[PDB]
RNA sequence: GACUCGGUGAAAUUAUAGUACCUGUGAAGAUGCAGGUUACCCGCGACAGGACGGAAAGACCCCGUGGAGCUUUACUGCAGCC
RNA sequence: AACAGUGGUAGGAGAGCGUUCUAAGGGCUGUGAAGCCAGACCGGAAGGACUGGUGGAGCGCUUAGAAGUGAGAAUGCCGGUAUGAGUAGCGAAAGAGGGGUGAGAAUCCCCUCCACCGAAUGCCUAAGGUUUCCUGAGGAAGGCUCGUCCGCUCAGGGUUAGU
RNA sequence: GUGGGUAGGGGUGAAAUGCCAAUCGAACCUGGAGAUAGCUGGUUCUCUCCGAAAUAGCUUUAGGGCUAGCCUCAAGGUAAGA
RNA sequence: GCUGUAAGCAAGCUUUGAUCCGGAGAUUUCCGAAUGGGGAAACCCACCACUCGUAAUGGAGUGGUAUCCAUAUCUGAAUUCAUAGGAUAUGAGAAGGCAGACCCGGGGAACUGAAACAUCUAAGUACCCGGAGGAAGAGAAAGCAAAUGCGAUUCCCUGAGUAGCGGCGAGCGAAACGGGAUCAGCCCAAACCAAGAGGCUUGCCUCUUGGGGUUGUAGGACACUCUGUACGGAGUUACAAAGGAACGAGGUAGAUGAAGAGGUCUGGAAAGGCCCGCCAUAGGAGGUAACAGCCCUGUAGUCAAAACUUCGUUCUCUCCUGAGUGGAUCCUGAGUACGGCGGAACACGUGAAAUUCCGUCGGAAUCCGGGAGGACCAUCUCCCAAGGCUAAAUACUCCCUAGUGACCGAUAGUGAACCAGUACCGUGAGGGAAAGGUGAAAAGCACCCCGGAAGGGGAGUGAAAGAGAUCCUGAAACCGUGUGCCUACAAGUAGUCAGAGCCCGUUAACGGGUGAUGGCGUGCCUUUUGUAGAAUGAACCGGCGAGUUACGAUCUCGUGCAAGGUUA
């Protein structure tokens, strides 16, 4: 249900409570990156590109439903609707009914 | 069976038959007509709804194991010759249908 | 071929057996039962007397109110033919 | 409580223990469930419990009910592993020597001697086979042993018809 | 050798019960079929209470069965029972 | 956001609205009923028109070209008419398949039982073959049945394992009455009349079209009185067929959608404990790093389909008279019904045998008639065969949605949770497996050392690396390595009871392990008079593997009600 990139709390886990936008989105898993959230050191083979190999510290995405989006104005961990005129289904934000 | 000994209902004769028709004008034991206290009018249907008769096949009888000291104006189909002397001493009438 | 060294390496079988001999008793013919006498522990190379050795729920015999094939003046019938 | 009894096949009766699931609540689990392994614990048995270790997400108790309700024997079935046993066998039939390759060579390559078929073990082409052909790499597996080698593995290449 | 027919209570046989895809006194497959079996093998946890028979009449029957016979459970009768 | 498996690389595409999901199309090489012909399935070869191209042959595209039947049209043999037949065009004709089922019909066994077997049963079962339909078959009386009668078939329960049938043995076994589910009845044929044609000796009588006409204590014709041609009724499912167009409701896609990160603790992770707040027509489920009503997909309620449908109502359209009275006579189902012989189906096995249906012979009445009322006859009661249509009540599933399991949890459940009818096995019809799980995600082990390389040891990754490719759990047979105690004078179903030495300290107990040696002692099971058995069975280890279940009959036990009990 969230979009790259809304503003993205994580609800729980490892990283219960850190924030940050959306990477990139894959849906057909059901799972969504966040920057720095499930920071995951990897071992890669040297390539090809590049030369270095080493250690990588990228991030392993995230399950969607441990996400949410925020209230503009609170700041809030808030549930979804929807409904508005002439926005083609933007998100109200509960505590209604701010946008996006 | 029998091992092979030709078994026992073999070894007995027949004894036929059964009727094209036998009626059974049953039942009617005389003391269940003490329960008409006093009462008359004594039919199958009104023995019907009553379940001194279950279920009347073609007819009924009436079988003197039994005794009253009640009149009934008796309405039935088939009597004793018993019968015509408990329903006739006491005084009511033993109409045959 | 076998024997030995090096490479590779099965099967049948198999209730567990650290499995001597003889005389007897036993389901009447013992390694394991009783009595007696021998026998240090473990291997290798052979032979095959025994384990009623393996192999094949016996081909022989007999039973099954089991079956098949065949035969005929066995029974009841079929086609065929007259 | 007194008195007597208490071997046992085929079998009859009675009382129980188990396992799985459902139904009432009640009750243990990340402060570690089931299952596994250990142990000198308790009841008449079938059997239970407790502590440890492994195991990482489910589970028992009581009370009833349902039953794909219990294993040692079917020359049962499947799978695994023994025994024999480092034993039989290694599939007719001469290689030897130098060099090379490679980590490793009797078995691979090259050379040189020798040996066998030579009305076949020669060539050509059917029946079939469907790439086994050639090159370049590998080498675990198939080769009845190795193996740098192969009809094995890969990666490419490979068959041209008016007669 | 090629090409091709003869099909299973049938074919085929210079005939033996041979051969018909490693199978022949009736080929293989799939079903009726979970054919039937008086016959053999197997019949999975515990304790207690009692506890048999291998005899007879019959039986296409003798290694099957059916009544008795002996066992067990329950209820009556009552002290019959020895 | 997308370029499926597929986890990576290149190249790209998308809110000028992509990827996806539905509707409606178009595209759809070749084989296959294969259909121009041949064919050994996936290929060859034609011909007729038309096109492309070469100077032409060669070559290439586009359609058509089977067989049967039917409608017609031309021809039209011996043989004259004429026919057979031949040629042509027209047919959104039909041959094939498959839901391995259910339903008709034609054929149609055996094994099993009867304790043998041949009458019978098994069984009109399986199997083969023809039919199609979503259902089929049957059906409006020559029906039951014997009164105050019922009124088309079908299905269910009783009736009842009764009447019966049967070497009357095994076994077979109905109907009708009673109660429900469903509930509709009607056309043809025949006379009579009208129109054609077609012959005969005018006359006469013989085929089609159009009315009329649908029957039983008789109806129709015919005739005589009425009555309509509508505004009344019907109607595409029978009732006769057949068209459209509007209103509503489902289905093939959806869309909306309530409430908390509550705090703290344990932790790798809360979804868990404790202390707490809310929503709820939503606490169905499934994910969620671990067991969520409140995190997500959703759930409950509502609402939408441009296009296809399926259904219900209307409008349009289409179509249509019903009765009395009489009976001078004409009809009411012909090589048919019945009857002989021979069979089969009826529960009825050839019988005292009614009834149906076949083969073959015979063969009637046709209302003053005729048939049924379990041989047959009279009386009496029903009812018209010898023509046809008939939805629903019913049986079914390869199926498609939504759902439920005292169903299974990988030797189970379909054979197949896995690229299964695959691999393999067979010439061939056919047989026919095994094979699930890293982690919460690849974070799938960068780097160093050994090694040719697999294979390891450190290093990091994560909670675990003993989790690292059969990758969660890992038992036993087995195979090892260390060992504490025993063994090289010993005869042994290998144990038990005794027993000192030596070694350890426990689910704290007249402890545990080895036990030098002594007394006793020949496995387990089947089958037997008797088995240690030299009688059978087993190499071991683990898993699977056998007394029920459905429906009745009997006895005890229990419960309710008691000459009254249960209801299908």
């Amino acid at each position: 249900h969230v979009k790259k990139g809304d503003k993205v709390m994580v609800i729980s886990g490892k990283d219960k409570g850190k924030q940050g936008t959306i990477l990139a989105a894959f849906p057909k898993k059901d799972r969504v990156l966040v920057e720095g959230v499930n920071m995951v050191k990897k071992h890669s083979k040297p390539t090809q590109a590049n030369p270095q190999g080493g250690i990588s510290n990228q991030e392993a995405p995230i399950h969607v439903s441990n996400v949410m989006p925020l209230d503009p104005k609170t700041g809030e961990v808030t549930r979804v609707g929807y409904k508005v005129e002439d926005g083609k289904k933007v998100r109200v934000a509960k505590k209604s009914g701010q946008v996006l | 069976f029998e091992g092979g000994q030709m078994p026992l209902f073999q070894r007995l004769p027949k004894r036929g038959f059964t009727n094209i028709n036998r009626k059974e004008y049953a039942v009617v034991n005389l003391d269940k007509l003490n329960g008409f206290a006093e009462g008359t009018e004594v039919t199958p249907e009104l023995l019907l709804e009553t379940g001194v008769i279950s279920k009347l096949n073609a007819g009924v009888k009436i079988l003197g194991n039994g005794k009253l000291e009640k009149k009934l104006t008796v309405k039935a189909n088939k009597f004793s010759a018993s019968a015509k002397e408990a329903v006739e001493a006491a005084g009511g009438t033993a109409e045959v249908i």
